[PDB]
């Protein structure tokens, strides 16, 4: 199962 | 920008036996950036409808791909892999050698 | 044995040729089990191993939603990186991401990973503590400061110690027939003269899974590292891997050389010699 997105760079 | 040239290996899925169906593989690895042109050749001509793996990469971030096609080897037919990459002035051709 | 789950993302800009391509692949150990590609006619998280096919629509719909959102975020990250490195909008650039978890035989977390690269060089990495960051340069330090402010590491830690481990354990059970089977290498030694004075001995390993293997040549019991040609381990296309190791030897001295093979599938390391 993949990770949710985090904040951008 | 730092770029890395592909390593190339050409080989069969199973030990080759003339007249018995098999898979011809061209494994390209260790390259960066990811754009790469790979052809499988039969007696110098491009084989149609070659498939390849999904783009992935190694722990050092360099990319790898497997290009493959069904083939039935014979004594007379010569097979090769032709690779182009931004790091290469001219396409690189690696011949299939049953013992490699 | 021990096992890993890994996701690998590649985001590649291509100015003048549309939006950046985003490709994600997922692996358990050396087995790919999912893929997503924004250049597909209908982009979707799609199965690539038999044991994931049983997941239901909620799985496939949620993973597809996540991959689409990730592609948008990594397209933004490519634009941000251009700024941080003072780069032109004309060139093609690449962000890569690797993350996942390693578990022991008991299913217990051994460690997590979450690392990023820009144009093939380290950018930022989550440290083994799952709480602090290592930035490669002053550009990634800007990301580090932003991620410290937003407590991103806490979110990643929660994923890596929780859902990552729990779903890895689920996949290992559902795929136990293959994921928990080591296939030992099939081995042999070939001999080819290269001149009147020398011949090549090549030690072959074929048909093995997982990919990790050690192949070594010894002369009179001493490792020949500098004189051994080793090819990279390579996929056969049927889940298994191949590797060979070769040494050039003086004619008549062949029996001084022994090939040694270590693989998880072997109860005991193998010793092989050329058999004429």
């Amino acid at each position: 199962l993949s990770s949710p997105v985090t904040k951008s760079f | 920008m730092i770029q890395r040239t592909p390593k190339i290996q050409v080989y069969s899925r199973h030990p080759a036996e003339n007249g018995k169906s098999n898979f011809l593989n061209c494994y390209v690895s260790g390259f960066h950036p990811s754009d790469i042109e790979v052809d499988l050749l039969k007696n110098g001509e491009r084989i149609e409808k070659v498939e390849h793996s999904d783009l992935s990469f190694s722990k050092d971030w360099s990319f790898y791909l497997l290009y493959y096609t069904e083939f039935t080897p014979t004594e007379k037919d010569e097979y090769a892999c032709r690779v182009n990459h931004v790091t290469l002035s001219q396409p690189k051709i690696v011949k299939w050698d049953r013992d490699m | 044995g021990s096992h890993s789950m890994r996701y690998f993302y590649t985001a590649m800009s291509r100015p003048g040729r549309g939006e950046p391509r985003f490709i994600a692949v997922g692996y358990v150990d050396d087995t790919q089990f999912v893929r997503f590609d924004s250049d597909a006619a209908s982009p979707r998280m799609a199965p690539r191993a038999p044991w994931i096919e049983q997941e239901g629509p909620e799985y496939w719909d949620g993973e597809t939603r996540n991959m689409k959102a990730s592609a948008q975020t990594y397209r933004e990250n490519l634009r941000i990186a251009l700024r941080y490195y003072n780069q032109s909008e004309a060139g093609s650039h690449i962000i890569q991401v690797m993350y996942g978890c390693d578990v022991g035989p008991d299913g217990r977390l051994l460690r997590g990973h979450n690392q990023y690269a820009y144009d093939g060089k380290d950018y930022i990495a989550l440290n083994e503590d799952l709480s602090s960051w290592t930035a490669a340069d002053t550009a990634a330090q800007i990301t580090q400061r932003k991620w410290e402010a937003a407590r991103v590491a806490e979110q990643l830690r929660a994923y890596l110690e929780g859902l990552c481990v729990e779903w890895l354990r689920r996949y290992l059970e559902n795929g136990k027939e293959t994921l928990q089977r080591a296939d030992p290498p099939k081995t042999h030694v070939t001999h080819h003269p290269i001149s009147d004075h020398e011949a090549t001995l090549r030690c072959w390993a074929l048909g093995f899974y997982p990919a990790e293997i050690t192949l070594t040549w010894q002369r009179d019991g001493e490792d020949q590292t500098q004189d051994t040609e080793l090819v990279e381990t390579r996929p056969a296309g049927d889940r298994t891997f191949q590797k060979w190791a070769a040494v050039v030897v003086p004619s008549g001295e062949e029996q001084r050389y022994t090939c040694h093979v270590q693989h998880e599938g072997l109860p005991k390391p193998l010793t092989l010699r050329w058999e004429p």
